[PDB]
């Protein structure tokens, strides 16, 4: 600690973050069972008496498992992960003012919304109006990241000052292009905040235009989950490949799918907004074409992974089309997390790809399929890898060893986890096919949707299986965090970072993309030009409106 | 070996890339193709059309939900809906099947869902903007409106109804 | 050659596959 002062700050980011997802995911069992067609809500009302409605619950949960936890983890580890490939301390002073950052806005913003003072959901879309300490704290929450981005790009140019004529290691290349990627793509929401949202819940402004703040948010709106997915891809990338007993196939690859992510995450916004007013079809058009662009580096991450798993898999004894598989470490925890999460990104990528195909958003756009889709992403894939990376970062942070108990109960949360949320997504996909809407308290209306009867079933048993899975998750994350034991021999041992297959790479490409200057313009003139002409007129012609509290 | 593995893999990873490029493509053209037909009438009319949600509903097409469905074509409606906390007017919307109904559809509290079940209209209604959508009902009968978008308290009870005639 | 990886990319495709179709269906059943 004294010598590696970021663990203590990276462990403060990540329990801070798990403390987030627990209370976030209380709500969680209680909306499946409401997507079930079942209402336990007065149960949770006499549990935790604050709770005022169903969508209060919802806010709670979006907020807090969507933004908060998923934050946390990414600053976590796009900051320590970086620091130890390049064996150099981060900027400390720094590092604790972002965590303090986030704690305070994190706690200033849960003053309105445990008080039911900014139900409002995780958008929070005007004329509805919440509380200016929600608007506030959410501000200087999301912020923090800009610390987090300096932090990373400092250790980053000292290093180059240090090795002129080197090309960036590939973790922290990985963190460099994520990082500058989160700032472009940050601009629309500080751009709504600043202009709109807090002079407005402060009541400096009378109303607030809904197309151009929906605009301005989905302009954060879309590369926010791109920003959840890359922490999880790094560890899937750099790490996961040495747990599964093999290597990383390739270093170069590796940067072409974080390199496009830089440059598509942010342009494609209008995705969120096939079924909105006043925006162009031809600009929801170009948007389409540029989202089905950006499920490339996605596409490409399948296969490298996939390979990366058959080398681990067939190094270990597996032989065959199939037996590489089992020959895996199916027993570790911290190799099964993601793996299961990279699966349930099959259908899951699908649904995505499907969403951003403009007309055919109409069939399923605000309905339980939208749910469906983002569960087996955001709330499967990162919040198991999040899971998985407990049983070698959590021992590696603290010096806390897991005893094999610990492990078997590792292996069953996960498990339980990945089939609730399977189990959660035919559920949901099916009812939104059905034309059951998203964010609505359906079991207060029982027979508004009897056509969903059979997929009401899934959700509900969803709820019940992700209760148990939430529940000895509970009791695993304190076995581990208020253990008795202690050993730093582990806080010392290195991070379980993979090599990389013996390939001539090909330099040139890993030259090009290492000219990161060059790629962040680009990327800055593809957002100028995928926004401004739309925002332009925009600005020319706004129309502010009251704001509303209908709760 | 572990040479040889190398070549395989990424002679096979750039097979890969080019056949999901493909796919992409394929469904790029495909979603073109929709902008050709009239199903693409349920997207929104991208124009800007600014309305007063205060004052919408003491004057203008919103006034008098009674005369909210105008003949404007040979065979062409409009129909000017109020998405509203917690309904819709007119209720019933009545149009007649074969008729192109042309939506003008706009909020005077908070943003609603404009959801037609059965059908491909699925449009979000703003305050201060009409949304402006088309669709020809080809079967006679009773279609439900669910508001797909959160608006408060009120939100899982807002249903509207639109009949056709034959 | 990678027989897993093709594998796993198969079952990939043929899951964009049925969900693309299958909306797109869906779409001009309610055009
Ligand atoms: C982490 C967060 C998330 C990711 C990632 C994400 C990815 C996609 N999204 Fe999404 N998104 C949309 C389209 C996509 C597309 C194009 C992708 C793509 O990036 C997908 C690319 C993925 C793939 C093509 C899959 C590749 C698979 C891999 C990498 C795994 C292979 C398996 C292996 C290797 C296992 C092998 C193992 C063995 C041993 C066998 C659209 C619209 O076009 C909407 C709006 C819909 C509407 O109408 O409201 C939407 C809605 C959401 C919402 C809700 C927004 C709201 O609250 O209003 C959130 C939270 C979200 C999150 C996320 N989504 N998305
Ligand atoms: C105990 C496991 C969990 C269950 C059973 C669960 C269940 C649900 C359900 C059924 C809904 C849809 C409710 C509605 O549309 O009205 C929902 C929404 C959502 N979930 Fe979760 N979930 C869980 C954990 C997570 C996690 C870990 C995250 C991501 C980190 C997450 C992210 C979200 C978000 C973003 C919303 C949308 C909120 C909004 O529309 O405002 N879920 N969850
Ligand atoms: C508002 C309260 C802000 C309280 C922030 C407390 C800062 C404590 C911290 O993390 O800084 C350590 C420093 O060396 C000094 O103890
Ligand atoms: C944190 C953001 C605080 C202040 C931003 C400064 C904004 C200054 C507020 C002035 C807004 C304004 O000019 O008011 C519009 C008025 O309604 C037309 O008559
Ligand atoms: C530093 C911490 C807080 C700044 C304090 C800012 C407090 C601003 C008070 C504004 C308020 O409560 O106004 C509601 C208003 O009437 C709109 O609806
Ligand atoms: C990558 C950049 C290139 C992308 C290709 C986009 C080109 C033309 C869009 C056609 C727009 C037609 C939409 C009209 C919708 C309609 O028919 O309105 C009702
Ligand atoms: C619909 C809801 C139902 C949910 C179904 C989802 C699919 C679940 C699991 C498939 C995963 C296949 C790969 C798992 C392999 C484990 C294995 O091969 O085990 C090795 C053995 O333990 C020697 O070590
Ligand atoms: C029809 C079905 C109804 C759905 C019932 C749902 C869950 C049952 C519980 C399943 C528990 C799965 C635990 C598997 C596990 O953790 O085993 C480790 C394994 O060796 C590889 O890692
Ligand atoms: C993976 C695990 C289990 C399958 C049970 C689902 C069958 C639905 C039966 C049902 O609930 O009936 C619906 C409706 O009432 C019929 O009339
Ligand atoms: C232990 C491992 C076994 C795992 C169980 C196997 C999964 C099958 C069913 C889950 C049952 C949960 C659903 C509970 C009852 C559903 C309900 O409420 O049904 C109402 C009905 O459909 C309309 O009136
Ligand atoms: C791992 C977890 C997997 C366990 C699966 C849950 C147990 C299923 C057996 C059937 C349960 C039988 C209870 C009857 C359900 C019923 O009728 O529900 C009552 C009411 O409709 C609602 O309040
Ligand atoms: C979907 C299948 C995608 C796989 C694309 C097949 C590409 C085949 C390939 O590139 O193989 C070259 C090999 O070295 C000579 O046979
Ligand atoms: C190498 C050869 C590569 C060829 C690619 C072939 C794949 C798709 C072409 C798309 C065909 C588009 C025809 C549109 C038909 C359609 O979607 O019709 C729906 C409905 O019937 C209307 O009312
Ligand atoms: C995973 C399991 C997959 C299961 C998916 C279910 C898809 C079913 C239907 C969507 C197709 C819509 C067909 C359009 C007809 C509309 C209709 O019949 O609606 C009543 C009408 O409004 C009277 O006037
Ligand atoms: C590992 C990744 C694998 C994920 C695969 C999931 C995709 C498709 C399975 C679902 C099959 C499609 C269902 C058929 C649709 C159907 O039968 O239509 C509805 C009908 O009208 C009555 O509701
Ligand atoms: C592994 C967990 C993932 C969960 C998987 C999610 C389930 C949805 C599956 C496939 C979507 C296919 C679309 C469904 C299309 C059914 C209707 C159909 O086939 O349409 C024909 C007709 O023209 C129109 O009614
Ligand atoms: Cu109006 Cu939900
Ligand atoms: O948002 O994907
Ligand atoms: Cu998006």
């Amino acid at each position: 600690y004294e010598a590696y002062p970021e663990k203590k700050a990276t462990l403060y980011f990540l329990v801070l973050g798990f403390l987030a997802l627990i209370v976030g995911s209380l709500f969680g069992p209680f909306q499946a069972l409401n997507y079930g067609n079942v209402d336990a809500y007065p149960l949770l009302k006499r549990l935790l008496p604050f709770v005022q409605s169903y969508y209060q619950g919802l806010t709670l949960h979006g907020v807090l498992n969507a933004i908060v936890f998923t934050q946390l983890f990414a600053q976590a580890i796009m900051v320590y992960l970086p620091a130890r490939e390049l064996n150099m301390r981060p900027n400390m002073g720094l590092m604790w003012l972002s965590w303090w950052m986030a704690f305070i806005g994190l706690v200033v913003f849960a003053l309105p919304l445990l008080a039911n003072e900014a139900t409002v959901l995780y958008t929070f879309y005007p004329p509805l109006k919440g509380h200016w300490a929600f608007y506030l704290g959410a501000s200087v929450f999301v912020l923090s990241t800009w610390v987090s981005i300096y932090i990373v790009l400092d250790l980053w140019r000292r290093w180059k000052a240090a090795n002129p004529g080197k090309v960036t290691p590939l973790v922290t290349y990985m963190a460099v292009v994520f990082w500058l990627m989160w700032f472009l793509a940050s601009l629309g929401l500080v751009l709504e905040a600043v202009l709109f949202l807090l002079p407005w819940s402060f009541g400096l402004v009378e109303g607030v235009d809904p197309l151009v703040a929906r605009t301005l948010f989905w302009w954060t709106g879309h590369p926010i989950a791109y920003f959840w997915l890359l922490p999880a891809y790094a560890i899937i990338y750099t790490i996961l490949p040495k747990q599964a007993g093999g290597k990383l196939v390739s270093d170069p690859m590796a940067r072409l799918a974080f390199l496009l992510f830089l440059l598509l995450s942010t342009p494609v916004g209008f995705h969120h907004q096939f079924a909105d007013p006043g925006i162009d079809p031809t600009w929801k058009m170009i948007h389409s074409v540029l989202t089905l662009f950006v499920a490339v580096p996605s596409l490409m991450t399948a296969f490298t992974v996939a390979a990366s798993l058959e080398f681990a898999g067939r190094l270990r004894g597996g032989r065959g089309l199939f037996g590489w598989i089992r020959a895996l470490p199916w027993d570790n925890p911290a190799f099964v997390a993601p793996v299961l999460g990279l699966l349930g990104f099959i259908p899951g990528g699908a649904g995505g790809i499907v969403n951003a195909s403009f007309t055919l958003d109409y069939v399923v756009h605000n309905t339980a399929w939208v749910p469906g889709h983002f569960h087996l992403q955001v709330a499967s894939l990162v919040t198991l890898t999040a899971m998985g990376s407990l049983y070698w970062l959590l021992p590696n942070l603290t010096g806390k060893p897991i005893s094999d108990a610990q492990r078997r109960l590792g292996l069953a949360v996960v498990w339980l986890w990945f089939l609730g949320m399977m189990i959660m997504a035919v559920g949901l996909h099916w009812a939104g096919l059905l034309n059951v809407p998203r964010r609505a308290y359906i079991a207060q209306v029982p027979d508004a949707y009897p056509h969903a009867a059979v997929p009401m079933v899934f959700n509900v048993l969803a709820g019940i299986v992700l209760l148990v899975a939430l529940l000895l998750f509970i009791y695993g994350l304190f076995s581990v965090l208020l253990s008795r034991e202690r050993k730093p021999e582990l806080a010392e041992a290195p991070l379980p970072f993979a090599e990389v297959i013996s390939g001539p790479e090909d330099r040139r490409l890993v030259l090009a993309m290492d000219r990161i200057g060059f790629w962040f313009a680009v990327a800055a003139i593809l957002v100028v030009l995928a926004y401004g002409p739309t925002l332009v007129q925009l600005f020319g012609h706004l129309n502010p409106v009251p704001g509303w509290r209908l709760w | 070996d572990e040479h040889k593995a190398h070549k395989a893999i990424l002679a096979y990873e750039k097979g890969w890339l080019a056949f999901s490029l493909a796919m992409l493509f394929v469904f790029i053209a495909l979603i073109a193709y929709t902008l050709a037909t009239h199903t693409a009438g349920v997207i929104p009319a991208g124009k800007l059309e600014r309305v007063d949600p205060t004052t919408v509903r003491q004057e203008g097409p919103w006034a008098d939900p009674a005369q909210a469905v105008v003949q404007t074509g040979p065979n062409q409606y409009t129909v000017y809906v109020l998405a509203f906390a917690f309904g819709y007017q007119p209720n019933p919307i009545e149009v007649p099947q074969g008729a192109e109904i042309v939506f003008k559809i706009t909020s005077p509290d908070v943003i609603h869902g404009f959801h037609v079940e059965g059908t491909n209209i699925n449009v979000e209604v703003l305050p201060g903007e009409v949304s402006t959508v088309r669709y020809t009902f080809k079967r006679p009968g009773e279609y439900r409106i669910i508001c797909n978008q959160y608006c408060g308290l009120g939100h899982q009870n807002m249903f509207g109804t639109i009949v056709v005639k034959e | 050659k990678p027989k897993g990886a093709l594998a796993v990319i198969l079952v990939l495709t043929l899951t964009i596959l049925v969900f693309w179709l299958g909306v797109y269906a869906v779409f001009f059943a309610r055009g």
